[PDB]
């Protein structure tokens, strides 16, 4: 069951890039594409992500999307630049200007054909594809403007499949622009109707970690991008390797989204440190459910948890790890749902991260998140009250109607956590 | 002599049935290449074995079996593993996208398109019997496909073969080793739509082997080989009457007049006993009346229930091993008196007796020890409606707010099969209260 | 850090435990329908049984023993008492008591005791009660005529025991405690409760129910406090008067009639090899006849106890049936017996 | 405490104690449901490509 991955913009192909760096590792594959590996595991799964080719060559199933080629020029330059499919390299010239309206109405829609040719090039030698999975910004305009194009003529021509995003929200602190959070608003509504899973990752939750956790005092895009590739690596451990639990895309969507709008989860990870000690499973279950290890800064005691999906990876008592998720639910039952008996499940790998004895990545649909739509909502509102840098966007033709339209989309999304938080 | 086809449905249903047919070869003697040596007569017989075993003119035994999956990653062990010489291609089904966890999904959209299929590969086996019984069916509640396609599937049996009996093997949901949380969803509807299609079904609650894996065994964390393993010992004390010369349940029709007056109560109760650890050095044997007894404790049940807050509609004890009548008997006396045993008042208090002198076969290496003396106790008790009500009031929170609805909805299933199979069990539970209390 | 449930608001000694429990610092309650709780105070009817002992890696235990009733109601005490061979037909403290359905039924064999008691001259006086209103009758057809307007009739104490000064009727209640392995702990205070208007052998004075002395009695409160006397002043009673003591002339017999009744039923309700473990309070009434003499009357699977033994009771529920199986961080006797 | 009907043979034996006496739907409406079920299912998809192509 074969993944179809496309990375699309800055954000999406400078993270895109590292997580294909980080699972090379994992799976023995080097910058060439060869396999130099010690253990089965490594191949058991490895058609998941990447496709097998002449020699015994592994190219990984990703598509490079772009309307500058200036990001993409340097992952071509990068360690695993060699190890991508030329021909998966689309790109334009004229670039989006952090615009919604360029990536999705007009620089956009003159790309997005040739993108679509690649994802059928792939996707007609899957034996059986699960779906796409999706890296990119919502603040920007390629990755956000382009990206849910993507996503929505995607769904036109593969509506039987699985669609996953990992997406990356704005937040003032790490800013590139203020029309950020007009981007991000129109975003979130294509992804509420055309995406059945989405990892929220935020910028905030990921500077805030760099900062206060592993004491980085002046994180930059490649340190906040660290975190991103192990949170990645874990979010899909289950779906890269043998297991019974969310082992496919349709599994974890059935597993993780009782309403289909609210598939937006919290990804978290443990341990975060600045490194040699040995981390017990007790600790493991402690930090991966705190508040301070996860990337979409929302306070989980906010709000209730829907579902769950956590993921031990190393060499650990199994026994041990049963216990201590027991522990966290029956000591702390009041932020779980109650209408939605074992809403927990568990999954253990035997392959540990690289540099770690064992990691646990943490998955959850709570409600807390709509404190992540809250205010990317105000934001939204404190410019569109004065119609503020909206010039920008009716020079590419839309019109205001289309922005009190995703201001009520998001709003709607809001209530309608809020109505599951009672 | 007359055949009986086993029919594998799903994963548990493959894999269950993978340990089943190995613990067959074993008692039987047959080898994995499907030769039987102590088989005289070469290419065929109407002996006990051959309700199970077809043989063909090179003398292999052929099990009298169908695999089906909707996705191919289990099905293909089976054909690679130590007994793929057993069956043939025919027998081994497999499609390429599982049905995710989702009944509509196993029984709409995907069991649709391989229906038509598996029955032909069934009617293959059919024909060769001179004298077909009816099918024993292998899936899990929580699967999409164990609970999805085998209702789909139990639907046309009974148009195909109206006149054969049908018995499950039910794998009854648990969080302990479940992946998925709409495992309530998928049990109470293959429930509803199968239960009219079924003479006899034996429920086997994963909460239960485990904890017996666990309590007896010494397994930390059991696995789904240690589950099975089990499971197939409990599967092959109930099969054993039709595989061996005997005269107590000979036929799939004395399961349904020994152990089901009513037919919508059809779900006997199974108590196994004794499970040793092999790594004990020497334990004590038990004797008659020690594993006797033991079947009326609830820990050593598949399915943990109170037989004493319920009502007794039939008994039959199943031994393997050294055992007599006059022990049996003399432990039934001491039980009688020491246990809370009642029964319907239009039922007589007694008990049908089996015993076969072969002692339990156990797998080498295994984690089961041998035993001199076995016994299965199959009882029809009003008690194991408990495992309904846990069962339908998980699937009453989760229904109150439609939580996950939508996946069944989006398969072209109607939201009112929910309320109606949710009926159909409110009734269920409703008989198993009138016969059982006062 | 233990949980627990609750399911019963309307239960006063469990009200308190509840109280408890939170003082201690090391239990927290839950939503009364959350499934992830180590200890229930469950309802009185109807309790869900079949869902308890199935949550991995949880202990969990509840405050009610399934099968229980079988001795806390009127018709069912009767048929255990005399189908049960322990208890035996003839049982020498139980009243010979019958039970009768509205127009099985023991109409006939009831009235063939009546009619010996009639025939040969002899006390004929019965009193017919249910579960759900009390009629005195020495006459069958009153009592009868009374039912078809499940009940229970049984021979009535005519000569009881009577407190002096007052001539009056009581009854002693005793509080018993049956933890999870099934250790019968009698509580040491127990309470008699009086009537403050003397008997009359020719119905205020009959019934000794609290509820009917504080609205129907007259001299309510006259004798002792809330018509309740304690051990500690009914025993000297028995000393100044009958030259004997309370443990001699009663308790005794009480102790042999509880264990009697809990052991009879122990292999029905038993939780010993259970998924979930059972405790249960019972509320033990009795009467007591002038030749010293104790009667069974009635078991309460839901007792009350008496205001002034609030505090200590529910304390020891805590400490032997709860902190036994849950521990943190004697005021009962142990009757002993044969598991 | 009455045994009746008991049955020897070389493999067992079996007999029964006593203690006390006492006291579908055809093919064609199958493929209709099915049938209906994908009929659901395409006019779902449907009005999505029907969304879509607004
Ligand atoms: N006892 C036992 N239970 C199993 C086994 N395999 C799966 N299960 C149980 O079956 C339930 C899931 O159903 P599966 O059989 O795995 O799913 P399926 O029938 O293949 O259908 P799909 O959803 O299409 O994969 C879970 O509750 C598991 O605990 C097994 O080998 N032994
Ligand atoms: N057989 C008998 N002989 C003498 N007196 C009797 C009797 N049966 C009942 N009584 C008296 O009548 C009253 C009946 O009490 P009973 O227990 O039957 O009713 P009840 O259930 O409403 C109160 P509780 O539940 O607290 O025991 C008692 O107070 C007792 O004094
Ligand atoms: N974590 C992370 N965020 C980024 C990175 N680059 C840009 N962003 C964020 O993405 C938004 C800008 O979008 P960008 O991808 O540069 O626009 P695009 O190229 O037109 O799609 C801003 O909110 C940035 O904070 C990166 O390398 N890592
Ligand atoms: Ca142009
Ligand atoms: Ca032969
Ligand atoms: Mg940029
Ligand atoms: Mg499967
Ligand atoms: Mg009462």
């Amino acid at each position: 069951r074969e993944i179809v991955h496309i990375q699309a913009g800055q954000c999406g192909n400078q993270i895109g890039a590292k997580f294909w760096e980080v699972i090379s590792d994992e799976h023995g594959i080097d910058p060439t594409g060869s396999y130099h590996g010690d253990s089965d595991l490594q191949l058991e799964r490895i058609n998941v992500y990447y496709n097998e080719a002449t020699g015994n060559k592994y190219v990984p199933r990703a598509i490079l999307v772009d309307l500058e080629p200036g990001t993409m020029d340097s992952v071509r330059s990068g360690p695993f630049g060699q190890i991508f499919r030329p021909d998966n390299f689309v790109f334009g010239q004229s670039g989006a200007g952090n615009n919604w309206a360029k990536g999705h109405y007009t620089e956009g829609a003159e790309l997005v054909d040739s993108v679509l040719d690649v994802v059928r090039k792939e996707s007609e030698s899957c034996d059986c594809l699960q779906g796409f999975q999706l890296t990119h910004s919502l603040g920007g305009g390629t990755g956000s403007g382009m990206g849910t194009l993507l996503i929505s003529k995607i769904r036109e021509e593969y509506p039987d499949r699985i669609m996953n995003t990992f997406s990356v929200m704005p937040s003032p602190k790490v800013s590139d622009t203020v029309v950020e959070p007009y981007n991000a608003t129109l975003s979130v509504h294509q992804l509420v109707e055309n995406t059945d899973e989405t990892y929220c990752i935020d910028n905030e939750a990921l500077y805030d970690i760099c900062f206060r956790t592993l004491k980085l005092t002046t994180p930059t895009y490649g340190d906040l991008n660290h975190l991103v590739s192990a949170t990645m690596s874990g979010v899909t451990t289950c779906l890269r390797f043998p297991g019974q639990l969310n082992a496919d895309l349709r599994k974890l969507a059935v597993n993780m989204v009782p309403f289909p709008r609210l598939h937006f989860f919290m990804p978290g990870f443990a341990p975060l440190t600045s490194q040699y000690r040995a981390l017990t499973v007790p600790e493991l279950t402690q930090q991966m459910f705190d508040s301070k290890n996860m990337m979409a800064a929302c306070d989980p005691r906010h709000g209730r948890y829907l579902t769950v999906a956590a993921i031990f990876r190393g060499r650990m008592s199994m026994k041990e790890v049963d216990e201590q998720m027991l522990n966290v639910q029956n000591k702390n039952s009041s932020y779980f749902v109650e209408w939605i008996p074992n809403n927990v499940k568990t999954a253990v790998c035997d392959i540990p991260p690289r540099g770690l004895k064992m990691s646990a990545t943490f998955i959850g649909n709570s409600t807390a998140i709509q404190e992540l739509f809250k205010r990317i909502s105000e934001q939204f509102t404190a410019m569109f009250r004065r119609k503020a840098f909206l010039h920008w966007y009716t020079g590419e033709g839309m019109d205001e109607m289309e922005f009190t339209e995703a201001e009520s989309n998001m709003n709607d999304l809001v209530s309608e956590y809020q109505q599951y938080q009672d | 002599m007359r055949e009986c086809i086993s029919i594998h449905v799903g994963q548990a249903g493959v894999q269950i049935g993978n340990a089943c047919w190995e613990l067959y070869c074993l008692e039987h003697g047959i080898q994995p290449d499907g030769q039987m040596p102590s088989d005289k007569t070469i290419g065929g017989g109407d002996d006990s074995f051959n309700t199970f075993f077809s043989e063909t003119g090179a003398g292999k035994h052929v099990p009298r079996a169908v695999f089906v999956d909707l996705e191919p990653t289990v099905i293909d062990e089976v054909r690679t593993g130590t007994y793929r010489q057993l069956f043939h291609p025919e027998q081994l089904i497999t499609g390429k996208e599982d049905a995710a966890n989702n009944y509509a999904r196993g029984h709409y959209t995907i069991g649709k398109e391989i229906i038509d299929l598996v029955l032909d590969r069934i009617r293959k086996l059919a024909d060769q019997c001179t004298g077909l019984q009816g099918f024993l069916v292998f899936h899990s509640f929580g699967g999409g496909t164990g609970s999805g396609f085998t209702s789909l599937l139990m639907e046309r049996l009974s148009v195909d073969y109206g006149k054969k009996s049908k018995l499950e093997f039910s794998i009854y949901p648990a969080p302990q080793v479940s992946t998925a949380v709409v495992e309530p969803y998928n049990s109470i509807l293959t429930t509803h739509t199968t239960l009219e299609h079924s003479d006899c079904a034996f429920m086997v609650d994963n909460e239960a082997i485990y904890d017996i894996c666990r309590r007896n065994l010494d397994i930390e964390r059991p696995t789904y080989t240690n589950l099975n393993r089990l499971i197939s010992q409990i599967v092959s004390s109930i099969t054993a009457s039709l595989r061996f010369d005997g005269a107590l349940n000979v036929d799939l029709t004395e399961f349904q007049t020994n152990l089901v007056p009513y037919p919508r109560i059809h779900f006997p109760l199974a108590t196994y006993a004794p499970v040793i650890s092999a790594e004990k050095a020497y334990h004590e044997q038990l004797s008659v009346a020690e594993i006797t007894n033991a079947c009326f404790e609830p820990a050593n049940q598949m399915v943990k229930c109170d037989p004493r807050h319920g009502k007794y509609m039939a008994c039959c004890l199943l031994y393997r091993g050294d055992v007599v009548p006059k022990d049996v008997n003399a432990a039934i006396a001491t039980i009688k008196t020491k246990r809370s045993i009642q029964f319907v008042d239009w039922c007589p208090t007694g008990f049908k007796v089996g015993i076969n002198y072969q002692p339990p076969t156990v797998v080498p290496g295994g984690d089961l020890a041998k035993v001199q003396r076995a016994v299965c106790m199959l009882s029809n008790t009003t008690a194991i409606a408990e495992a309904w009500a846990r069962l339908d009031h998980k699937f009453d929170l989760m229904y109150a707010k439609r939580a996950f609805v939508h996946w069944y909805v989006g398969e072209g299933m109607e939201e009112g099969e929910f309320s109606e199979a949710r009926e159909d069990m409110a009734a269920l539970e409703k008989d198993y209260e009138e016969v059982g209390v006062d | 850090m233990y949980t627990f449930v609750v399911r019963d608001e309307n239960s006063s000694v469990y009200a308190e435990v509840s109280r408890l429990l939170l003082a201690t610092g090391q239990w927290k309650r839950l939503r009364k329908d959350n499934p992830r709780f180590n200890l229930m105070l469950g309802e009185r009817n109807r309790l869900p049984f079949g869902r308890l002992g199935h949550e991995p890696g949880l202990v969990q235990l509840v405050n009610y023993y399934r099968g229980a009733d079988k001795l806390c109601r009127k018709a069912s005490l009767v048929k255990l008492i005399k189908t049960s061979p322990e208890l035996s037909e003839s049982c020498t403290w139980f009243p010979e008591s019958y039970v009768i359905y509205p127009t099985t039924d023991e109409r006939e064999v009831f009235l063939a005791a009546y009619n010996r008691r009639r025939e040969g001259r002899e006390g004929n006086v019965w009193i017919a009660k249910s579960s759900a209103g009390i009629l005195i009758s020495s006459e069958a057809s009153e009592l009868l005529d009374f039912i078809d307007e499940v009940h229970v009739i049984q021979k009535y104490l005519e000569k009881p025991l009577l407190l002096e000064p007052g001539h009056r009727k009581f009854d002693i209640r005793s509080w018993v405690l049956v933890d999870h392995l099934y250790n019968i702990y009698l509580y040491r205070e127990g309470v008699l409760r009086t009537s403050s208007e003397p008997y009359n052998s020719a119905k205020t004075c009959h019934l000794t129910n609290h509820c009917i002395q504080k609205e129907y009695s007259k001299n309510y409160g006259r004798y002792e406090e809330g018509n309740e006397m304690f051990f500690e002043e009914f025993n000297q009673y028995l000393m100044d008067a009958l030259n004997t003591t309370l443990e001699n002339s009663i308790l005794l017999q009480i102790k042999h009639i509880i264990r009697s009744c809990l052991m009879c039923i122990e292999p029905a309700i038993s939780t010993k090899h259970l998924h979930y473990q059972s405790f249960q309070l019972f509320g033990f009434d009795f009467m007591v006849d002038e030749e010293l003499k104790v009667w069974l009357i009635e078991v309460n699977g839901a007792p009350a106890c008496a205001q002034k033994l609030y505090a200590e009771l529910c304390q020891g529920i805590v400490d032997v049936a709860i902190s036994s199986v849950f521990p943190l961080a004697s005021i009962f006797i142990k009757l002993h017996h044969h598991h | 405490m009455e045994v009746i009907e008991l049955n020897k043979c070389t493999s067992g034996q079996s007999f029964e104690v006593i203690l006390k006496p006492p006291s579908d739907p055809s093919l064609e409406e199958i493929q209709k449901k099915l049938e209906a079920a994908e009929e659901r299912r395409k006019y779902q998809e449907a009005e999505l490509l029907k969304h879509l192509a607004e």
